[PDB]
């Protein structure tokens, strides 16, 4: 093909070394090449490429292309791809129109699609990328192009606007239902508390966006911002992990801690029954704390098997979570995993890789650090689709969302609480074990972790 | 077998803190880091004449998950203390990272080393002076480190793994 001069039309120029690279190998189920780097002229052209559809680098493009170009630029370079002209002055006309011109076209309206429906909040945020999309999609003639511009006038228009069998019957131990004020670690069901608890870490795993992670923003001055769902989702399992050490440590008397640790276990035996590996994890953080590591009186009194299924909860995180990962592979959905793993991936991603390559002399924008980040954020995505098969109960849902143990107190006047209590509990060698009398009147054997009825 | 040293990394967030261990483990030369494999946190490495593997954990971007810390202090034989020497809240952090490693090895003399880190081209608000006071105050050496230019890095961690050894 002849296609116009670069002084007419940029994205026209030929590729070269100084403009666009590639990995060794091709897109494993397409035989696409795997674009390396390239200026952002040579990916705006890869990303509406007239050869062929390329759904994979649209999606990684769209997913992070803020941090080598803003979206107010963005929508210029698309625009400026689709305006293509005639080369200078039949065979060669009808062939360009319908092998260039109306492809490259075409492509320009799917990024469009695509950016409308999966990244509308750059439109939200900015609401002149919006006033600018709008009109040049007005300004769009053609059939060929009319049901794909009325698809994204519908798409914008519903973004402005903004399925299972029976779940398994809720069980109630002491509590009953409606007695939110007696609702306590000992007074609720074990099994209640950990579906419960697995339907609320849920949500606030599926509610986290690519945006709150694209960029390391969650790690920036502007994170509370930027990065809200996945800062309440981390606040929600720091405070339950809290929960459980002062559930332990504010109980003084022996026999009921060991009651109160083995009920935690217990907890966590659903978790893991679930694969809510947040909530294991919630569990085993609060077992490996300072307070409630050293309660050798304790945990010597915990059943063979109990100790046992916290033992291998605790070996999950070993060796940089080698068994944890292992594990989470070997699982399906639905799942709830450990999100900090990601954190530092991407982190370590964008913090260990160059922005930008060098060849000849000429700064070419690194797309692979780009797709590492964006095959990050995937991995996560697959986890939110699926929801839990169980029901939610109101009351229970409440009692774990507004759950406070630190109060007015600050981390560390708090954490120094738990610790002194853990002392007073279980003094350290040589003073002797006090006693301490018992808190909860009712009785503190427990129903167990099997469903109590079919 | 050749020692095994688990290091572990602390420091405030949001101040490039992860700079250290992957300066570290990148040869130099090379620009392409992978934190999803062993080789980017397990280093054979030769310090005084005795060849060692340094097995490093840093959570850098975890550090919202604040009760979930005294694991890695529990398991850790040495901890290099990080802060960005352009910027202060991270240098008064240092205390309390201290005190919880104290805290959870229940023991005042635990390997740890002190690292100011300039991880960029913005303006030094803690001076040399102050960081080698702290160190001092603690009992522990005082490394400055450079993000761009991995001066000071080979030194930091080496340094730490003869803490260990001469604990
Ligand atoms: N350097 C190092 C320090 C600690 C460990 S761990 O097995 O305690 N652990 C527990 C915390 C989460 C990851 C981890 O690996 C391993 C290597």
């Amino acid at each position: 093909m002849r296609l116009p001069s670069a002084d007419v039309y940029r994205f026209a120029e030929p590729d070269s070394e100084e403009n666009i690279i590639f990995e060794e190998n091709m897109q494993p189920k397409a035989g696409i090449p795997i674009i390396k780097a390239g200026t952002v002229i040579k990916l705006i052209e890869r990303l509406t490429y007239h050869m062929y559809a390329d759904p994979n680098f649209v999606r990684t493009f769209l997913t992070t292309y803020r941090s080598f170009c803003k979206p107010q630029e963005l929508l210029s370079l698309i625009i400026e791809r689709f305006e293509i002209p005639e080369p200078e002055p039949s065979a060669e006309l009808k062939r360009f129109r319908k092998e260039y011109i109306q492809p490259v076209q075409l492509r320009v309206l799917n990024v469009c699609r695509h950016w409308v429906e999966h990244h509308f909040y750059d439109f939200e945020r900015d609401a002149y990328l919006l006033q600018r999309m709008e009109e040049f999609i007005g300004t769009v003639r053609g059939k060929a192009m009319k049901k794909w511009v009325e698809s994204i006038t519908k798409i914008i228009q519903r973004k402005k606007i903004a399925f299972q069998s029976s779940p398994p019957t809720v069980e109630w131990h002491i509590s009953r239902p409606g007695h939110i004020e007696t609702f306590d670690l000992l007074t609720l069901h074990p099994i209640e508390i950990a579906r419960q608890l697995t339907l609320l870490e849920s949500d606030l795993y599926r509610a986290v966006q690519p945006s709150e992670l694209v960029g390391s923003v969650w790690t920036k001055e502007d994170k509370e911002i930027n990065s809200p769902n996945l800062l309440k989702m981390i606040r929600h399992t720091t405070n339950l992990t809290l929960w459980f050490e002062k559930c332990i440590v504010e109980t003084e008397n022996l026999e009921e801690r060991v009651a109160v640790v083995s009920r935690i276990i217990e907890i966590l035996q659903v978790f893991q029954e679930l694969n809510n590996f947040n909530g294991v994890l919630e569990v085993v953080s609060a077992m490996n704390s300072s307070p409630v590591y050293r309660l050798d009186h304790t945990f010597e009194q915990i059943p063979s098997r109990q100790k046992k299924i916290l033992e291998e909860a605790h070996e999950l995180s070993e060796d940089h979570y080698k068994k944890y990962l292992a594990k989470l592979r070997s699982i399906n959905p639905p799942c709830v995993p450990f999100f900090g793993i990601y954190l530092t991936n991407i982190l370590k991603t964008e913090e260990g890789n160059p922005e930008v390559l060098k060849r000849h002399g000429k700064e070419l924008i690194n797309f692979s650090k780009r797709r590492k980040v964006a095959e990050i954020t995937g991995e996560i995505q697959q986890y939110q689709n699926q929801p839990y098969c169980l029901r939610v109960e109101s009351d229970i849902k409440r009692f774990f969302e507004n759950l406070n143990p630190m109060g007015n107190s600050m981390e560390k006047e708090f954490t120094d609480y738990l610790f002194n209590k853990s002392l007073e509990i279980e003094p350290r060698n040589p003073k002797p074990l006090p006693r301490f009398p018992k808190k909860y009147s009712y009785p503190l054997k427990s129903p167990g972790v099997r469903p109590s009825n079919p | 077998h050749m020692t095994e040293y688990k290091l572990v990394v602390v420091g405030a967030g949001g101040v490039g803190k992860s700079a250290l261990t992957i300066q570290l483990i990148q040869n130099h030369f090379v620009d392409e880091y992978d934190p999803t494999i062993e080789d980017s946190y397990r280093k054979q490495v030769v310090i005084d004449g005795e060849t060692c593997l340094l097995d490093i954990l840093d959570t850098a971007g975890q550090e919202e998950y604040s009760a979930m810390r005294d694991q890695y202090m529990r398991t850790g034989e040495g901890f290099l203390c990080v802060f960005a020497i352009n910027n202060t809240k991270s240098f008064e952090d240092i205390h309390q990272y201290r005190e919880q490693i104290k805290r959870v090895k229940d023991s005042d003399d635990v390997p740890m080393v002190l690292v100011g880190n300039k991880c960029d081209l913005a303006a030094r608000t803690v001076e040399s002076r102050q960081a080698q006071d702290l160190a001092r105050s603690y009992g522990i050496p005082y490394i400055e480190t450079s993000a761009k230019t991995r001066q000071g890095v080979e030194d930091a961690f080496y340094t730490l793994v003869r803490e260990i050894r001469q604990h």
